[PDB]
């Protein structure tokens, strides 16, 4: 219905390459009514020269 | 309603489907009503919505 719902939570970790076993929830943060039809997305990163 | 008429109001006549509540449609193109592609040029069975 146009509304863009976003949740989040922050937590550190001490690991090399894995996903640790445990439990943690998420909470609502912010909602904006952009209201555009959406069917795709991508992602941007950074590089060190 | 001025003398000579006001023509700053436009609306879409032809569409390929129905809309959803609280959703907009602003992009414009040509509409084909027959079995021949319009080829981007106004012709028979080719009308601006």
């Amino acid at each position: 219905d146009g509304y863009f719902k976003i949740y989040s939570k922050h937590t550190p970790i001490n690991l090399v390459r894995d996903l640790p076993q445990g439990f943690s929830a998420l909470e609502p943060l912010v909602d904006l009514p952009i209201g555009i039809n959406i069917t795709r997305f991508q992602t941007l990163l950074a590089l060190h020269r | 309603s001025k003398v000579g008429g006001n023509y700053n109001y436009l609306y879409r006549l032809f569409r390929k489907s129905n809309l959803k509540p609280f959703e907009r449609d602003i992009s414009t193109e040509i509409y084909q009503a027959g079995s021949t592609p319009c080829n981007g040029v106004e012709g028979f069975n080719c009308y601006f919505p």
